[PDB]
RNA sequence: UUAAUUGCGAUAACGAACGAGACCUUAACCUACUAAAUAGUGGUGCUAGCAUUUGCUGGUUAUCCACUUCUUAGAGGGACUAUCGGUUUCAAGCCGAUGGAAGUUUGAGGCAAUAACAGGUCUGUGAUGCCCUUAGACGUUCUGGGCCGCACGCGCGCUACACUGACGGAGCCAGCGAGUCUAACCUUGGCCGAGAGGUCUUGGUAAUCUUGUGAAACUCCGUCGUGCUGGGGAUAGAGCAUUGUAAUUAUUGCUCUUCAACGAGGAAUUCCUAGUAAGCGCAAGUCAUCAGCUUGCGUUGAUUACGUCCCUGCCCUUUGUACACAC
């Protein structure tokens, strides 16, 4: 607890990309003001979920098809953080609709 | 430090990365010599970046090419561009502009695809048809 | 199929009507002028409006343009 | 047969029922100032040198 | 219909006619002659190793052979 | 890998297993004309007989023509692993019988005539000659069977 | 329990929300209000609330076996 | 005169290495060779019955050399092809599992490959040594 | 001319190509002027390519395909009858054999032979159907050089294709004899007979 | 004139609104910013193997350092037919050349006005009016069969009639996906088995592992040699396996075996203008299993034309009408 690193990894995922960008900018923002060594926000390829369905409920008509797209954007940041500093910034003021995962690696 | 430039060349889905450094004329793609590129019917698809400006311009050049994507002949078109682009990029950073321009003029005067990517791209297939434009067969009867 | 619509044409005429001294014969600086003398809700529409504006100015230099 | 040459100098317009025929104004490479109008089938431009097996013939399907 | 088996009275037909042939291949050794395609490929490869006819390009599914010197 | 010259000690057409077999074509694909012998079986029989496959089925000798038939009628004794045969695990005597030229039709006739006597469906459809493997007869097979 | 809790809140400018308006557009007919009067009431309320335009469509059979659609629009609308 | 098995022609090296092991006489052919179609997607046995296993061994030995480590399953897909399914269209199915397994075990006994606990089998020390010798004699003859 | 040394070895036959840009290794486009006039600027010369494979763009402008090299255009017509669509590496192999057959015959340049065969193949006049119905007349017209070279390649390739179909003769062989007969002018090739057939229908429906 | 009621103009019309366009998603470029042990590269703290005086390759990121060119995704930049020439009533425009990643509305889609159709769907809906039935039920469940039945006609398709090929070996390159603790999903590696597949294990809730989905067409080297032939695989028999409680009316896979029609298709008729047609496979959908189907993706990649109203269809103007349920 006496200023010991935890090697935290914060991963952000949601469909609403725009506000996830703000929090990814927020999480990187509160690091240099506390002089925190870090690995930058790594952006991962978007997984375009696709559904191909007929427009018609019945079978009549021209065979027209729709493609629906539920885009999901996943990001992750590696922070070399103290135990205290991470907890009072990630347990509070969580943005709506964006999923966040806090995991620990000790390789 | 070793003077090196890193470039690339792109066909439809084939991309070849070329590392161009000083040396004695080593031309290796996938760890294999440029005389070993396949198929042999298209040996002269990657030979013209060497055979048009002159092989004497490789007496101090080492080219390392790694390629993935595309297909058998998309890769040879991606390979032939990376080497030509890498030679110009190396000659832009360490050689006078006269020599780089004479390479630039020679490649352009022969085939623009030695330096400029083929902008043609695959087109999305549509419902109601096998391809982008083609449609299924209707009958009326 | 490159016939400019009334939105491009009427904005180009209104721009030359009140900003002829500010404008030039170069689209590269004409497009920059458009953002800071007009409100265009997209870059593609600005390039269309500024592009026809430069075409209008090239016609204005050699003889007047009615309207 | 001594077929004569001829150089296309003007594309008058597209003719023909289905529109596949083009009508051109063409002069003669040998004995210049002999300018006549024909009916060409293929894609043609200006300065296209074409051979006429007979020269005493002018286009009839026009306008 | 085709001489799939070579014998002496057919052998002299090859060895006296393969000179002056500008073009030699599997299809011309069955068109001009009567021997089958498989034996024609045998005849071409046989006549190369001694050296009475010359190679221009070695490929499968097609051959290109001419005279010497 | 090399090819050697050969001389024409050729012979006329020939008869094996009460079935005409033409010459002039390679030995493996000549035995395929024998009923119940296919490309795979004739290729196995030749290599068991230890013969050159470039022998055109007409320039062989009587010793190796007698050899191929013995292997063909006696598969198991000549290292044939019993999953290569025409009729496996016979419904009568539980032996693995490879059927030959004149016996393929007779054994097939016996098998269908069995199911007709049995009144089994796969033989019932054979009695009218219809499709016996359940394929749809809606718009297909309007010429035979 | 406690892991999920509701938070009921009020809605500003109800006249600029079709879901709220269409619901009220339905209960008025269930209360017996005239179809034209209810539809003209909704579009007028939406316009006085601050909307640039409104569009009410009532489809189905009314006063006749044959079904017909009625359009009550005001102001400015787009579609594409 | 540095040589590896990448400067030699691909088609020729299997021909040279198979002939060498044909002359070596120690590859312990599994004996069911001359009867197996060497893939369920095949329809006929290999034409060169006496030497097809040696060419297959040469191809497998070359593929362990140029890659990191290859198992049986990757080899089955490697030598597989399109199977003519008759009335139905073509499809891809893997090669024969038993042959691709026993060719690895044959090269295991000669020590061409190691056990490679990180997956399949990787190239062995004495295995890549003799490959370079045949690679050296081919380019220098 | 003078040899050069590199870390990778390079054959001598390919090392000599720097001074003269030829075809594959053998035939040069120098001194291959089209001796028949009225077809130049529509048969492409003086800008050589080593191989007849080029993924160029020739179907975006009206006349851009004229600037396309002649050898490239001939290969493009061998990719016909459905089963051969795509498969351009196969067609490049066919022409390389085809020009080799022309070189073991016909000591003159195969590039000149195919050029001189194009000039002798294109129908100088053609005929179009005029009339609003099926039972109509036919009217004679002269042919633009672009359609002539287009029809010249089509007349050779289809007739050399059905010759090789169901025949022991290979496609490279049928094309090679079709080109040399069309170059000299023999009236025994499919292309020459079709040109005379088309040209004499024009002389009738004039 | 435009793809466009797109505009230039004409003008008893004038100024407008919707639609179209603009817009949005996606593809093409970015050696410019942000960065990355889930992406890659290069030197090497650590190095190792082969051949020789350094090329290829295998591992460690307190058993290392540096970076973003390639990959990714955020902010953005960029194209507006830019420049020039020609033509046009010298207008909107159009055409050609140059440059450029891009000059076909830059390619392709998403959305899409008014007015309608007695178009389809009550067999998607716990959406529903009315009528019928409701205990021997037209409710629901269970057993088995049928939807697949075969003198015949028609449509969408798959495999072919072969050498530009079949087969054998070898070389061997994509992209869009999906995927299990809410228990068997993707399955690697080892073993067995001809094969199908069985078995012992490993990894992956996934840019990590299946998976570099080492796909097919393709390329080379050979066998075949114009022979309904080693083309073609329809029909039919025996057996070995998988899925399922259940395979018979053969789910399917594999092995051997019979090698039918078909020798390029009449009358007629479909789709298509550049990464397009066509060939070739792959993924996903349905799914316990089964694709010859569909939706997408990538591989190889043409011919021809940049046009017209000849046919067909649609729209508009003029005209005729005894039609308006509208020939
Ligand atoms: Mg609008
Ligand atoms: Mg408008
Ligand atoms: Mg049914
Ligand atoms: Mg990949
Ligand atoms: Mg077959
Ligand atoms: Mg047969
Ligand atoms: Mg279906
Ligand atoms: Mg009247």
């Amino acid at each position: 607890q006496q200023q010991q690193i935890i090697k935290i990894r914060i991963t952000l995922t949601s469909t609403k990309v725009k506000q996830l960008e703000n929090v990814s900018s927020n999480i990187v923002k509160n690091a240099e003001q506390h002089n925190l060594v870090k690995k930058g926000p790594v952006r991962l390829p978007t997984k375009v979920l696709k559904i191909s369905t007929r427009k018609t409920p019945n079978g009549e008509g021209s065979k027209t098809w729709e493609t629906y797209e539920m885009r999901i954007h996943k990001r992750y940041i590696d922070l070399e953080a103290p135990v205290q500093i991470v907890k009072r910034i990630t347990q509070i003021t969580i943005e709506p609709g964006v999923d966040v995962e806090v995991v620990v690696a000790s390789n | 430090a070793v003077p090196s430039v890193q470039t690339f060349g792109k066909k439809k889905s084939a991309t070849a990365v070329a590392h161009v450094k000083a040396g004695k004329g080593l031309i290796k793609v996938n760890g294999s010599p440029i005389t070993l590129v396949e198929p042999e019917i298209l040996r002269f698809k990657v030979y013209e970046p060497l055979l048009l400006v002159g092989l004497d311009k490789f007496s101090n050049i080492d080219i390392r090419v790694r390629v993935t994507g595309g297909g058998h002949v998309s890769q040879v078109y991606a390979i032939r561009q990376a080497i030509a682009k890498g030679l110009v990029a190396y000659h832009q950073k360490y050689v006078d502009e006269q020599s780089k321009n004479e390479l630039k003029k020679a490649f352009t005067s022969y085939d623009r695809t030695l330096l400029i990517a083929d902008s043609r791209r695959p087109e999305p297939k549509k419902f109601g048809g096998k391809g982008a434009r083609s449609r299924f067969q209707k009958s009326y009867r | 199929g490159r016939v400019r619509t009334k939105t491009v044409k009427r904005a180009s005429k209104a721009l030359i009507e009140r900003y002829y001294p500010k404008l030039t014969l170069d689209f590269q600086t004409n497009k920059r002028l458009c953002d800071e003398i007009a409100t265009i809700q997209s870059k593609r529409l600005r390039n269309k409006i500024a592009g026809y504006t430069t075409h209008l100015m090239k016609r204005i230099q050699k003889g007047p343009v009615r309207g | 047969t001594p077929v004569t040459l001829a150089k296309v100098i003007k594309v008058l317009g597209r003719t023909g029922s289905r529109g596949g025929v083009t009508q051109v104004r063409v002069e003669f490479l040998e004995d210049t100032s002999r300018t006549i109008v024909r009916n060409v089938k293929g894609p043609v431009r200006e300065n296209d040198i074409l051979v006429l097996m007979e020269s005493e013939r002018e286009a009839r399907r026009l306008r | 219909q085709h001489a799939v088996i070579l014998d002496q009275e057919k052998y002299d037909r090859i060895l006296k006619e393969v000179p002056t042939y500008r073009y030699v291949s599997v299809s011309v050794l069955v068109d001009r002659l009567k021997i089958g395609g498989s034996l024609a490929r045998i005849a071409l490869r046989h006549l190369e190793k001694e050296g009475i006819i010359k190679p221009i390009s070695k490929h499968s599914k097609q051959a290109i052979y001419t005279r010497a010197t | 890998s090399l090819v050697v010259q050969e001389q024409g000690s050729f012979q006329h057409i020939l008869r094996l297993l009460n079935t005409n077999v033409d010459g002039n074509i390679k030995i493996v694909y000549a035995l395929t004309t024998i009923k119940g012998v296919g490309r795979r079986y004739s290729n196995l029989v030749c290599k068991k007989a230890d013969v050159d496959l470039h022998k055109r089925a007409g320039e062989l000798t009587q010793e190796e023509l007698e050899r191929i038939v013995q292997i063909m009628q006696n598969p198991t004794h000549y290292k044939i692993p019993a999953w290569f045969l025409n009729r496996q695990n016979d419904i009568t005597d539980g032996k693995d019988y490879h059927t030959l030229a004149n016996n393929v039709e007779s054994k097939l006739r016996d098998d269908l005539e069995r199911l007709k006597k049995i009144r089994a469906h796969r033989g019932i459809r054979h009695f009218w000659g219809l499709r016996v493997r359940g394929q749809h007869t809606k718009t297909t097979g309007r010429r035979r069977a | 329990p406690g892991t999920i809790v509701l938070y009921a809140e009020r809605v500003q400018d109800r006249g600029l929300s079709a879901v709220a308006q269409a619901e009220s557009m339905k209960f008025k007919l269930l209360n017996g209000l005239a179809i034209r009067r209810a539809a003209y009431g909704v579009v007028r309320y939406v316009m006085e609330s601050g909307a640039k335009g409104c569009e009410v469509v009532v489809s189905g059979k009314l006063r006749a076996a044959r079904a017909k659609a009625m359009k009550f629009a005001d102001g400015f609308l787009i579609h594409s | 005169p540095g040589v590896s098995v990448r400067d030699v022609a691909a088609q020729d090296f299997i021909n040279a290495y198979a002939s060498f092991l044909q002359r070596q006489g120690k590859l312990e052919v599994p004996g069911y060779v001359d009867i197996v179609k060497t893939s369920s997607g095949n329809e006929m046995p290999p034409q060169d019955a006496e030497g097809w296993f040696y060419k297959r061994a040469a191809s497998v030995a070359r593929h362990i050399y140029m890659r990191k480590q290859v198992g049986v399953g990757k080899l089955n897909k490697l030598y597989g092809g399109a199977k003519s399914r008759g009335v139905r269209p073509y499809k891809h199915i893997d090669a024969s599992g038993s042959i691709n397994r026993k060719v690895l075990q044959a090269l295991e006994k000669i020590g061409i490959v190691e056990i490679s606990p990180k997956g399949g089998r990787r190239i062995s020390e004495n295995g890549q040594r003799d490959l370079d010798r045949i690679a050296a004699q081919t380019l220098e003859e | 001319f003078t040899p050069v040394v590199l870390a990778t070895p390079i054959p001598e036959e390919v090392q000599q190509a720097q001074t003269e840009i030829k075809l594959f290794n053998k035939w040069s486009f120098e001194e291959v002027e089209v001796k028949d006039a009225s077809l130049v600027d529509y048969v492409q010369v003086r800008q050589p390519i080593f191989v007849a494979h080029t993924a160029g763009r020739y179907a975006n402008k009206r006349f851009r395909k004229a600037q396309c090299p002649i050898i490239e255009r001939l290969t493009n017509s061998l990719m016909m009858n459905g089963r051969n669509n795509g498969k351009k590496l196969k067609a490049v192999r066919i022409i390389k054999h085809t020009l080799d057959i022309i070189n073991v015959l016909t000591d003159q340049n195969p590039i000149q032979v195919v050029v001189d065969a194009i000039t002798n193949t294109g129908p100088r006049e053609d005929t179009t159907r005029v009339g609003g119905g099926g039972a109509a007349r036919r009217q004679a017209v002269d042919v633009s050089p672009l359609r002539r070279v287009n029809q010249a390649i089509a007349l050779l390739t289809i007739g050399a294709r059905e010759a090789a179909f169901r025949n022991i003769k290979t496609i490279a062989e049928t094309l090679a004899e079709e080109l040399i007969n069309a170059a000299k002018g023999s009236s025994t090739s499919y292309a020459i007979k079709k040109k005379d057939e088309l040209e004499r229908v024009a002389k009738s429906n004039r």
